[PDB]
Order: C-alpha cells, then sequence, then structure tokens
C-alpha cells in the first residue's frame, strides 16, 4: 500500500501557517524519488537525511505538515532559523531529520483584492518551542497596562491576515510548505521506499 | 470597488434593541474585518468593533462590551451590529467599514464605507406636529423686506418638511435644523423674508408634512392687526 | 495613548484658494496617519493612508505630508464640494481619531438682521408661549443671542439652532424659540432679543410689549 502523499501535496486547500496541520504516515510504502525529481518545487532541503538515501530508508512514522506562508519566510522553515514565522509560528528542532518541501502558489491562493484565509501570528511573548502549534487568540499585552481582553492600545489581536493578492512581488506571494519528519522509534518500522519493502 | 448597503433608519425605545445590516453588493467584503463606527449628532467618530470573518471572532470595544453583537454570514456577504439595552445616548449614526491593515501598523483605516444608519431612541410616541404662525409686522420689517414664517411644534418622531405656496416660493426660505425638547418632542421654524411691499398682495401659506403620522397642514400666515 | 489633535476647529477659506489643514499626534505614529472627508450628510470617504497616499479615485489637489508626529492636509484649489469636515486618524498603535476640522466658506462679514415674534394666539390658548428671535443671513458663524423678559434676564429656558452655509450667499441663519408658560407671559410686558455680532457696531435690541401690536 502506497503513502497518502497526495492527500498532503496536492490537498485543495491549505492551513493557515499559526494553525498549521500535522498528517501521520504509517503502514505503507513511500516513493520519494516522485517528489525529488518533479521541478515543481522551488525548494527541497533535506535535514539528517541524505536525499537520495530515502528510497532506501525505513521509519517508525512520517509526519507530514503543511501550511502556507510567503515566499520571502520560505527561509525560516529550517533548523535553527528566527523571525516572526519560526518564532510565532512554526518552529523546527536544531536536531531536525526531515525535508522541507514548498513551491510556488500564487494561482492557488490569491484573489482579486485580497485572500485573506491564510493568517499568521504577528506577536506572542514566547518564542515556540519545536514542533508546538499556538492557535490561540488572546490580546497580546504590549504595555504593563492589562487589557482585559479588549483590543485597543497596546492591546494587538495576535493574527494578522497574509492579503494574498496576485500582483504582489514574489516575495509577498502565496508558497505552500509540506515539512516531511522521519522518526525512528523502538518499534517495527513501518513507512519504507520501494527497495526496502 | 467595494459597495456597502446598510439598512434603514430605525426609531426605538430605550431598553429595546436594534440589529443593522451591512451587505457589500459585490459579492464579497475583500477585507480582514469589518468593523462598525457609530457618530452621534454633531459628534466625532468612534469605533465600536469589528468581525474577523475567517475566524468568526468579533472584537469589541469597551464602551458597548455587553451590549453589542457583530456577525457576519459568509454566504450573503453581510455584517451585522446588534445592539441592545439601548439608551438615548445610542442615538448616532452607525456606520461600517471594510478595514485595511498596514504591517507592523497594528491599527485600521477604513477604505470603503457604507452610507450609514440612523437610529433613534427615545420613550416619545409617534405624534403630529402642531403648527402656528410667526406673522410679520413692524418690527417684523428691516427695510423694504418682512419676515414670516411657520413653527412647526410638538412632533416626533424626525423628520417634518416644510415647503411655502407649495413649492412656488423658494427663495428667502430658511428651514431651520429641528430641536429636540426636554419633552422629548421636536420642535422647528421655517421663516422666508419677503417684500413688506406686498403683505397685503401675496398670501404665504407653509405646507406642513410629518409623514410618520400622516399630518399634513397648510397654515397661512397673515400680518398682525 | 495617541491623542490626535487636529487646528483649526474651523478653517474658512474663500473658494478656489489653498487649504491647509494641521493634525498633530502625542507620540510618533511614523506614517501610520489616515485623512477622511466627510460632505454633509454622507458617510465619510478615505482621502489618504499611508500619510501622502492617496485612496483610489481621490482627485490630486488633496495630498498630505508629515511623518512622526505633525502631519497637513493640503487642497490645492478648494472647490465647493471640498466644504465638509476633515478628520485625521492614527493607525500605527490601534487607532485614534482626530477633532475634525470644518472647511467652511470664507466670505465678507454680514451682519444678521434680526426679527422678533410673540407667541400667536393659537399657541397661547394651548397652554404655552414660544417667543422666537431670528437672525438672517450673518456671517461669521458666531452670533450671541440674549434673552430679557422686563430685564430680567433668561437663561437655560431657549434652544437655538442654525442653517448650513447658504448656497448661493454662504450665509447663516439662526433661529432662538424662548420657552415661557402662558401664565408667565400673561405676568410681563417686555420681551427683548439682544444680538451680538462682530458686524454690528453695537449690540442689536428687537423687542415687542406683550399685547401691543
Ligand atoms: C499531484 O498531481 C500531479 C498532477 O495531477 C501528479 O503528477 C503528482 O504525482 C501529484 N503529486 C502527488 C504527491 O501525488
Amino acid at each position: 500500500n502506497l503513502c497518502p502523499f497526495g492527500e498532503v501535496f496536492n490537498a485543495t486547500r491549505f492551513a493557515s501557517v499559526y494553525a498549521w496541520n500535522r498528517k501521520r504516515i504509517s503502514n505503507c510504502v513511500a516513493d520519494y524519488s516522485v517528489l525529488y525529481n518533479s521541478a515543481s518545487f522551488s525548494t527541497f532541503k533535506c535535514y539528517g537525511v541524505s536525499p537520495t538515501k530515502l528510497n532506501d530508508l525505513c521509519f517508525t512514522n512520517v509526519y507530514a505538515d503543511s501550511f502556507v506562508i510567503r515566499g520571502d519566510e520560505v527561509r525560516q522553515i529550517a533548523p535553527g532559523q528566527t523571525g516572526k514565522i519560526a518564532d510565532y509560528n512554526y518552529k523546527l528542532p536544531d536536531d531536525f531529520t526531515g525535508c522541507v518541501i514548498a513551491w510556488n502558489s500564487n494561482n492557488l491562493d490569491s484573489k482579486v483584492g485580497g485572500n485573506y484565509n491564510y493568517l499568521y501570528r504577528l506577536f506572542r511573548k514566547s518564542n515556540l518551542k519545536p514542533f508546538e502549534r499556538d492557535i490561540s487568540t488572546e490580546i497580546y499585552q504590549a504595555g504593563s497596562t492589562p487589557c482585559n481582553g479588549v483590543e485597543g492600545f497596546n492591546c494587538y489581536f495576535p493574527l494578522q491576515s497574509y492579503g494574498f493578492q496576485p500582483t504582489n512581488g514574489v516575495g509577498y506571494q502565496p508558497y505552500r510548505v509540506v515539512v516531511l519528519s522521519f522518526e525512528l522509534l523502538h518499534a517495527p518500522a513501518t513507512v519504507c521506499g520501494p527497495k526496502k519493502s | 470597488e467595494v459597495q456597502l448597503v446598510q439598512s434603514g433608519a430605525e426609531v426605538k425605545k430605550p431598553g429595546s434593541s436594534v440589529k443593522v445590516s451591512c451587505k457589500a453588493s459585490g459579492g464579497t467584503f475583500s477585507s480582514f474585518s469589518i468593523s462598525w463606527v457609530r457618530q452621534a449628532p454633531g459628534q466625532g467618530l468612534e469605533w465600536m468593533g469589528r468581525i474577523i470573518p475567517v475566524l468568526g471572532i468579533a472584537n469589541y470595544a469597551q464602551e458597548v462590551q455587553g451590549r453589542v453583537t457583530i456577525t457576519a454570514d459568509k454566504s450573503t456577504s453581510t455584517a451585522y451590529m446588534e445592539l441592545s439595552s439601548l439608551r438615548s445616548e445610542d442615538t448616532a449614526v452607525y456606520f461600517c467599514t471594510t478595514d485595511r491593515f498596514v504591517e507592523p501598523a497594528t491599527g485600521p483605516f477604513f477604505d470603503y464605507w457604507g452610507q450609514g444608519t440612523l437610529v433613534t431612541v427615545s420613550s416619545a410616541s409617534t405624534k403630529g406636529p402642531s403648527v402656528f404662525p410667526l406673522a410679520p409686522s413692524s418690527k417684523s420689517t428691516s427695510g423694504g423686506t418682512a419676515a414670516l414664517g411657520c413653527l412647526v411644534k410638538d412632533y416626533f418622531p424626525e423628520p417634518v418638511t416644510v415647503s411655502w405656496n407649495s413649492g412656488a416660493l423658494t427663495s428667502g426660505v430658511h428651514t431651520f435644523p429641528a430641536v429636540l425638547q426636554s419633552s422629548g418632542l421636536y420642535s422647528l421654524s421655517s421663516v422666508v423674508t419677503v417684500p413688506s411691499s406686498s403683505l397685503g398682495t401675496q398670501t404665504y401659506i407653509c405646507n406642513v408634512n410629518h409623514k410618520p403620522s400622516n399630518t399634513k397642514v397648510d397654515k397661512k400666515v397673515e400680518p398682525k392687526s | 495613548e495617541i491623542v490626535m489633535t487636529q487646528s483649526p476647529a474651523t478653517l474658512s477659506v474663500s473658494p478656489g484658494e489653498r487649504a491647509t489643514l494641521s493634525c498633530r499626534a502625542s507620540q510618533s505614529v511614523s506614517s501610520n496617519l489616515a485623512w477622511y472627508q466627510q460632505k454633509p450628510g454622507q458617510a465619510p470617504r478615505l482621502l489618504i493612508y499611508g500619510a501622502s497616499t492617496r485612496a483610489t479615485g481621490i482627485p490630486a489637489r488633496f495630498s498630505g505630508s508629515g511623518s512622526g508626529t505633525e502631519f497637513t492636509l493640503t487642497i490645492s484649489s478648494l472647490q465647493s464640494e471640498d466644504f465638509a469636515v476633515y478628520y485625521c486618524q492614527q493607525y500605527s498603535n490601534w487607532l485614534t481619531f482626530g477633532g475634525g476640522t470644518k472647511v467652511e466658506i470664507k466670505r465678507t462679514v454680514a451682519a444678521p438682521s434680526v426679527f422678533i415674534f410673540p407667541p400667536s394666539d393659537e399657541q397661547l390658548k394651548s397652554g404655552t408661549a414660544s417667543v422666537v428671535c431670528l437672525l438672517n443671513n450673518f456671517y461669521p458663524r458666531e452670533a450671541k443671542v440674549q434673552w430679557k423678559v422686563d430685564n430680567a434676564l433668561q437663561s437655560g429656558n431657549s434652544q437655538e439652532s442654525v442653517t448650513e452655509q447658504d448656497s448661493k450667499d454662504s450665509t447663516y441663519s439662526l433661529s432662538s424659540t424662548l420657552t415661557l408658560s402662558k401664565a408667565d407671559y400673561e405676568k410681563h410686558k417686555v420681551y427683548a432679543c439682544e444680538v451680538t455680532h462682530q458686524g454690528l457696531s453695537s449690540p442689536v435690541t428687537k423687542s415687542f410689549n406683550r399685547g401691543e401690536c
């Protein structure tokens, strides 16, 4: 049985980055050559694993995380990076074992006058731990005065919209991201390439 | 681009509630959020709240929290503002706006506005006016010109219209804004300056129409003797 | 909080002239400053955002400048439609509205013509007396009306209302109504309206005696 990579890569709609999606993959045969030999992806960088060995490796579980960001932020989806997306939305671990796949989606995720479905967290008083997902909407207290849950001066709503317009520069255009995580536990590996089946 | 059409004006009693609609004629609002801004008569603009339709979350200002509910039906491209426990202080015009944000500034500015919805709150009941004359005399002349008019008193709600001689007389006419009396009823006057050399020649009739009570009065104003 | 101060409250400029409106922020808002125009009876509309960027469809005779705490809205050649209220608004740290500047039509000074009207016998029959003082076709807008009943200054029992600037001659007119019960109206004789206006070298009084006409 193959792995349902099409559900993740070829999904109709993607999640906002602050509420990034995660799909568990197990008990299937994966064909990573379909992905590395695609040229549809502008970004395909692996960490802690080498890409050409993937078809000959097994793992206990593979997690695919999917979300949308803008072009200038694709570089933040890497270990050790900082910035608004890596600090407040989606953080990779320093010891990351997996791959980061991205591609431009300006045609799917833009609307004339702005597509506002895709949001990001702009304010947070602490950085995320790796793979932490914060979907709360508390008012962010920028000063010393309690905000009482009321938006206002020094009391920011923490989320903001990308507002993807098809006329934005490539840096401000939507990019779909899929992060694969290769997890190897003391348990029978169930996700293998075609060669290790 | 975006056209915002709001529901019509409302006259409401204290303690009751009102719900004002705002429809984006384009089939979409094309904004991150939609705000409601109110303006009391003669006053400035006060932000009340916004709804973020994508999240279904509404943030309200402190002055109305607990009394106000802002919603948005994505299917009909319509935002609603429901104000309850209405007091007379809520008498104002209410505007809906599409919000625009420029990172990293945290405030919105409003690039498109509905036409506004007047909400009058009063314990008064619908009453027609009484029309009394403001008759010309000698202390009512200033050279060759005299002044006369009509006093339209004790009506509710707004408005009344006033014309002179069934629209034939228009120059020199001043119909003043109504004043709200401590009784809760409205009162205005409409005056016109004419040559005093024709106060016996010309006949002057003010035509008063108060549509809310189906009251129409034609008042002849003749000089005093 | 950020406090927005607009000056002056009323800007009297003649048609076709240059208009300059000031907006001051109590602390820096960078360029996150918006200007709105509110024509009489209409909703506000956006003129400028980003301190100097015209909203779509706004003609080039409107322009904004400034950054930080000091902003200005300039109208290069005043048009009749441009006579309106103008609001600035910061959106740097949430939002704050300015108090508004009224751009008013500057015209030559014109003294009011004053008229007083005793209550009608019809109204007196009902039990109430209304005494009306009319100030007709004056400019500037500042005018002071004083009611005296037998030299007793009336305070708190009168209401006034003022027209907008006349579309033809740009003047104002004002109406002042003094309210008395019928019984109090008949206890007194001299009903006077004293009007103070810049176009008058001396204050003017119009008055009648109850029952004498
Ligand atoms: C996505 O769809 C394209 C064309 O429909 C197909 O060639 C590709 O293999 C699909 N990708 C995945 C991961 O299923």
